[PDB]
C-alpha cells in the first residue's frame, strides 16, 4: 500500500530533470570539436557549529508545524530546547570557532 | 641444595636430580600406603 | 509529572551555569565554578531522600520510572561525578585547559547517566545512552595532546559509536519483533515466545550494554583508554559509566526480556568466568597504576555479575551493594592516583616504592582502598564480596562463587604488590622521591577538594562493612521493584 | 516491495559498515563505516514503521534521534581524527597501536 | 501503478549497496567521501516510498547536507601524499574480516526470513509532520530536551579538541614536577 | 629435598602457570582497534548459534 498523494509525478520528474544535463552533455558531446593547502581549522570548525545547528532547525520544523495543535504547556518545553543550544551559539562566538 | 651442603655433616653425594625422584616415590609412596592402609586396617 | 526529573534538572541548571561563567569571566571563574558543580551535584544528591519516600510512579507518559533502583544508580552516578570534580579540580587545571569546559562535559556525562537508570523507553534508552557515550569521548581526549589520550580517544570512539549501532540494531528490532511499542514494559506483553528473533535481540543488545561494563569480549578498549585518559576521567568511567551500563542491563533485561532469561543469565555467566580471569590474571602483568586498575575494573565486573546471573531478591541486592562500596575504592584508589600523580611524573608501579615515610596519608589511602579491592577484612570490599558469595551459594551457582574466590586471591597478590612497594621497601630503594618529593601543603588551588575526597572515602572504605547494615536496607529496598 | 526486502537491504548495509570497520586502514573510513551501520539501523527502523504500527509512527520518531546522534558522533568523531592528526602526522590506523599490551 | 513503485525500490536498493561498497573498497578516500553521499540519497529515496516524507528530507538535510559535508571537509584537510602502500603489514588479517561479515549476513537473513512479522493493514501516515510533532512533546518528550543538552556537549568538546592552540601555546603554568601543556601529567616511560 | 623440590615445586608451580598466563592474554590487545572491532563482532556471533539450541 502507499497513501501518500502527489508523489505519481514526483518519480517522472526525477528522471526527466536527470535526462537534463545527461542528454545536454551528449547533446554538445555531437555537436563540440608546491602544490598544498595550509592546515587552517576554519573548514571543519565552520562546519562542526553547521552540524550542530541543522540539527537544531530538523527539530524545529515539527514543532512549527504543529504549534497551534499542542498548547502552552509544549510551547515552554520547546523553549528550553532552543535556549540551551542559544548558549551553544554564545559557545561559538566567545571560543573563537567561527572567526575565519 | 649448595646451601643445604654447608660445611658440616651433611652433603652425602646424592644429591642428583635422579635421586630426587626415586626417593619421592619412596617418601610419597609410604604415606599414601599407609592412607589406604588406614581405611581398611582400622575398620 | 515533571517532578520525578528534579536530581537531574538540577544538574541540568548548573551544568549550564558553570559554562557561562566560563564564557563570561573567563578562566577567572575557575575558582569557584568546580565548587557551584559540588553543591550542585550535593543539591542533587539531596533531592533523591524526598524522592525516597514516593511510590515508584511512572511519569512522562511511561517512558521514566522514579523507582528506588532508579534512584539508587541516580546517586551512584551522581556521587561519581562529586568524586570527580574533587579530583580534576587541579588535574586538568595543571594541564592548562579550561577548568569549567571540562565540568561541562563531565555533567552531560552524569546527567546522562543519571537519565538511563530510569528509562522505559528504546529511545530514551539510546538518547542518554548516547549522551554518555559522547560526552565521554570528550573527556579521554581533553588533553588533545598527547599521542596517548588522542590515541585513547580514537581506540574508544571506533568501539563506542560501534557498539551503540549493535546496541541499536538490537533496539530496532525491539521495535519490530513487537507491534510497535518502544517501550519496555509494552515489549514484554508483546513477546514471549523466544523466537530466534528475539535471540539476535537479546545478543545485539548486550554487545553494548556489556560493553559500557567491559565484559571480556568487548573489553578491549578499557586497558587502553584507562591509560591515556585523564585520571579522574579514569576515575569517572570505572563507577559511573559503568554503574550506568549496571543500570541500565537489570531496567533492560529483566523489563525486556522476561521470557527469555535462561538465555542471558547464561551469556552473563560466561561474561562472568571470562572477565574474572582476565581481569586478574592480566592484571600480575602490568607496570602502569593506571593499567592494573584498568584490568582491575574489569576483574571487579565480573564479581558484579555473580548477583546479576543468580537472579533472586538478595542477588540483585548484592550488586547494588558491591557497586556502592566500588565508588568508595576506585574513588580513593584514584584519588591516590592522582595525588601521586601530580607531586611527581610518571604514575606507575616500581616509583610509588620508599613511600609511607614522605607521604603517609596518601599511603595509608592507597593501601587500605586497593586492599578493600582485593576483599580483605574488616573493609568494605571484603562485606561487598561476602553477600556476593552468600547470594551466589544461595540459588546454585556453586562454581561460580568458587571462580570468584579463587580469582580473588590472584586479586589479592597484584594489590598487595603495590602495597608492597608503598610500605615495605627501605628508604634505599626508592627510585623516584629519593628527597624528591614536594613536602605536602594542602594550600595550592584544589589539593584541599583532594584531600576531602581521599579522607572521606577512605573512611567510607573501612566503616562501610562495619556499618554496611544501614547499607544493606537502603539497597535491599531498592529490589521489590525489580521483575 | 515487501517488509522483508526492506530488512534484507539493511542487514546487507550492516555487514557493509562491518566489513567497513575492520578492514579499514584510514581513519575516517571508519567513520564513513560507522555512519553505514547508523543508517542500516534507521532503514531497518522506517520499514519497521511503515509496515508495523504506522498510525502512530514510532519508528520514524526513533529514526529521527538515529540522525541526530549519529550527526553529533561524527562531528565529536571527526574531532578526535584532527586531534590525532596535529599530534601523529598520518591518518593511518596500523600506526596508533603504541597501547598494545 | 504498483509495480512502479517496486522497480524504483530495488534501483534504489542497488543504488546504496553500490555506493556503500564504494566508501569501503575504493582505494581513494575522496571518492569513499562523494559516494557516502550516495549512500545517503538513496536510502532518503527509500524513505519517500516506505511513507516517511520528513526523515526522507532530515536525512538530506543532516546526513547529506551536514555530516558528508563535514566528512569532506575533515578530509581535504587531511591528504599528507602519503599512503605508504602497506597491504600485507602483519598477516592477511582482511580475510577474517570477510568471514564475519557474511556470518552476521548470514544470520540475519535467516532471522528476517523465519520471523513472523505482525504488519497491520491500517492505512498510515496521516499528514506525517503532525503526528511527529505531537510526539516530540507527549512521547518523545525527556529525549526531545536531552539532545539539546548532547548537541550542546558535542560543540563544547568537539571545539576544544579541535581548535588551535594559538592562545598560549608555551605555557609553563606551574610546576611540583614538570608537566607539558595540555598533556596528561602521567608521563611516559619504560619500565 | 623432597621437601624444597618435590612438594615446594607444586606451589611455585601455581604461581608460575598462572603469572604466564596472564603474560599470554596480555598479547591479546596489540592496539589495532580494527582487531577490537574483529572480536565484538565475533562474539556476537558466537551467541547467537550458542543460545538458539
Amino acid at each position: 500500500v502507499f497513501v501518500l498523494s502527489g508523489y505519481e509525478y514526483f518519480l517522472g520528474f526525477l528522471i526527466i530533470c536527470s535526462l537534463v544535463p545527461v542528454l545536454a552533455l551528449a547533446a554538445s558531446a555531437l555537436l563540440r570539436p608546491g602544490a598544498w593547502i595550509q592546515f587552517n581549522v576554519r573548514y571543519y570548525m565552520f562546519a562542526l557549529v553547521f552540524v550542530i545547528f541543522d540539527v537544531e532547525t530538523v527539530f524545529l520544523y515539527p514543532w512549527a508545524v504543529a504549534f497551534h495543535q499542542l498548547g502552552l504547556l509544549a510551547f515552554i518545553e520547546a523553549l528550553i530546547f532552543i535556549a540551551i543550544l542559544v548558549v551553544a551559539l554564545v559557545y561559538a562566538w566567545r571560543k573563537r570557532a567561527l572567526e575565519w | 641444595a649448595t646451601d643445604f651442603n654447608r660445611g658440616i655433616m651433611k652433603f652425602d653425594g646424592a644429591d642428583s636430580p635422579a635421586m630426587i625422584a626415586i626417593s619421592a616415590v619412596l617418601i610419597l609412596g609410604f604415606i599414601a600406603g599407609l592412607i589406604w592402609w588406614a581405611l581398611h586396617t582400622a575398620y | 509529572n515533571a517532578g520525578t526529573i528534579l536530581p537531574e534538572t538540577i544538574l541540568i541548571v548548573t551544568l549550564l551555569v558553570v559554562l557561562l561563567a566560563d564564557l563570561i569571566q573567563g578562566r577567572q571563574a575557575d575558582r569557584w565554578t568546580p565548587y557551584f558543580a559540588i553543591v550542585g551535584l550535593g543539591g542533587a544528591i539531596a533531592t533523591m531522600i524526598p524522592l525516597w519516600t514516593q511510590p515508584a510512579t511512572i511519569s512522562f507518559f511511561g517512558s521514566f520510572i522514579s523507582d528506588h533502583l532508579s534512584l539508587f544508580f541516580r546517586g551512584l552516578i551522581a556521587l561519581s561525578a562529586l568524586g570527580t570534580i574533587l579530583m580534576s579540580i587541579r588535574y586538568v587545571e595543571q594541564t592548562g585547559s579550561s577548568l569549567g569546559e571540562f565540568m561541562t562535559i563531565l555533567l552531560t556525562a552524569t546527567v546522562g547517566g543519571m537519565f538511563i537508570a530510569g528509562a522505559q523507553e528504546l529511545v530514551f534508552i539510546f538518547v542518554a545512552l548516547e549522551t554518555l557515550s559522547i560526552a565521554s569521548y570528550l573527556l579521554t581526549g581533553y588533553t588533545k595532546r598527547d599521542s596517548r589520550s588522542n590515541e585513547a580517544a580514537l581506540k574508544y570512539l571506533l568501539i563506542g559509536a560501534a557498539s551503540s549501532a549493535i546496541f541499536l540494531y538490537g533496539s530496532s528490532l525491539l521495535y519490530g519483533l513487537s507491534g510497535g511499542h518502544t517501550q519496555l514494559p509494552a515489549i514484554a506483553q508483546a513477546l514471549s515466545s523466544e523466537s530466534l528473533g528475539l535471540v539476535v535481540a537479546l545478543v545485539f543488545v548486550i554487545a553494548g550494554i556489556s560493553f559500557k561494563i567491559s565484559a571480556v569480549p568487548f573489553h578491549q578498549w578499557t586497558p587502553d583508554v584507562y591509560e591515556g585518559a585523564p585520571t579522574p576521567v579514569v576515575a569517572f568511567l570505572s563507577v559511573g559509566s559503568k554503574a550506568a551500563g549496571f543500570a541500565l542491563a537489570i531496567r533492560f533485561l529483566t523489563l525486556a526480556f522476561p521470557s527469555v532469561t535462561d538465555q542471558w543469565q547464561l551469556i552473563f555467566t560466561v561474561l562472568a568466568i571470562l572477565s574474572m580471569i582476565l581481569g586478574n590474571v592480566v592484571a600480575l602483568a602490568q607496570t602502569s597504576m593506571k593499567r592494573m586498575l584498568a584490568y582491575s575494573s574489569i576483574g571487579q565486573a565480573g564479581f558484579v555479575m555473580i548477583g546479576f546471573v543468580v537472579g533472586t531478591e538478595a542477588g540483585y541486592a548484592s550488586m547494588l551493594f558491591y557497586l556502592l562500596v566500588y565508588l568508595f575504592m576506585n574513588l580513593g584508589a584514584f584519588t591516590c592516583v592522582i595525588l601521586f600523580s601530580l607531586r611527581t611524573g610518571t604514575d606507575q608501579i616500581s616509583e610509588y616504592a620508599g613511600l609511607y615515610q614522605k607521604d603517609p596519608l596518601l599511603t595509608l589511602g592507597l593501601s587500605l582502598c586497593l586492599l578493600s579491592l582485593g576483599g580483605i577484612p574488616p573493609l568494605a570490599g571484603f562485606f561487598g564480596k561476602i553477600y556476593l558469595f552468600w547470594a551466589g551459594w544461595q540459588a546454585g551457582a556453586y562454581g561460580l562463587v568458587l571462580l570468584g574466590l579463587l580469582t580473588s586471591v590472584i586479586s589479592i597478590y597484584y594489590y598487595i604488590r603495590v602495597v608492597k612497594m608503598m610500605v615495605v621497601k627501605e628508604p634505599q630503594e626508592m627510585s623516584e622521591a629519593v628527597r624528591n618529593y614536594p613536602e605536602v601543603s594542602w594550600s595550592s588551588f584544589g589539593l584541599r577538594p583532594l584531600q576531602v575526597g581521599l579522607v572521606m572515602t577512605v573512611i567510607a572504605t573501612s566503616l562501610a562493612g562495619i556499618l554496611a547494615n544501614p547499607l544493606f536496607n537502603l539497597v535491599n529496598t531498592a529490589v521489590w521493584d525489580v521483575p | 516491495m515487501q517488509l522483508t526486502y526492506v530488512l534484507i537491504l539493511a542487514a546487507l548495509l550492516f555487514c557493509i559498515g562491518i566489513y567497513g570497520l575492520v578492514t579499514s586502514r584510514n581513519a575516517v573510513r571508519v567513520l564513513m563505516s560507522i555512519e553505514l551501520l547508523l543508517n542500516a539501523v534507521n532503514l531497518n527502523l522506517i520499514g519497521f514503521a511503515n509496515y508495523l504500527d504506522g498510525q502512530q509512527i514510532k519508528g520514524q520518531v526513533f529514526a529521527v534521534f538515529v540522525i541526530t546522534v549519529a550527526a553529533a558522533e561524527a562531528a565529536v568523531g571527526l574531532a578526535i581524527i584532527l586531534a590525532i592528526y596535529r599530534n601523529r602526522d598520518t591518518v593511518d590506523m596500523e600506526k596508533f597501536n603504541l597501547l598494545k599490551w | 501503478a504498483t509495480l512502479t513503485q517496486t522497480i524504483t525500490f530495488f534501483a534504489l536498493a542497488a543504488a546504496v549497496i553500490i555506493a556503500a561498497l564504494g566508501v569501503v573498497l575504493l582505494d581513494n578516500v575522496v571518492y569513499s567521501a562523494f559516494l557516502l553521499g550516495g549512500v545517503f540519497l538513496s536510502i532518503a529515496g527509500l524513505y519517500i516510498l516506505m511513507n516517511a516524507d520528513f526523515v526522507s528530507a532530515a536525512q538530506i538535510l543532516i546526513y547529506v547536507g551536514a555530516v558528508n559535508v563535514l566528512i569532506l571537509f575533515a578530509i581535504m584537510l587531511v591528504n599528507k601524499r602519503e599512503t605508504y602502500t602497506p597491504v600485507p603489514g602483519r598477516w592477511l588479517r582482511q580475510g577474517g574480516a570477510a568471514v564475519v561479515s557474511l556470518g552476521v549476513f548470514a544470520l540475519l537473513t535467516k532471522m528476517i526470513l523465519q520471523t513472523p512479522w505482525q504488519l497491520s493493514s491500517v492505512p498510515p501516515t496521516p499528514d506525517s509532520i503532525t503526528t511527529i510533532g505531537q510526539h516530540f512533546f507527549s512521547d518523545f518528550l525527556l529525549p526531545f530536551e536531552l539532545a539539546s543538552v548532547l548537541l550542546l556537549m558535542a560543540l563544547i568538546g568537539a571545539v576544544v579538541l579541535a581548535r588551535r592552540e594559538l592562545v598560549l601555546e608555551p605555557e609553563p603554568i606551574l610546576g611540583e614536577e614538570v608537566v607539558p601543556p595540555l598533556e596528561l601529567p602521567e608521563r611516559p616511560r619504560e619500565p | 629435598e623432597v621437601d624444597y623440590n618435590v612438594v615446594d615445586g607444586v606451589v611455585n608451580l601455581t604461581g608460575f602457570v598462572t603469572m604466564v598466563t596472564g603474560e599470554g592474554l596480555k598479547y591479546l590487545q596489540n592496539g589495532r582497534a580494527q582487531f577490537y572491532a574483529l572480536i565484538v563482532l565475533l562474539a556476537v556471533l558466537g551467541f547467537v548459534i550458542f543460545s538458539v539450541q
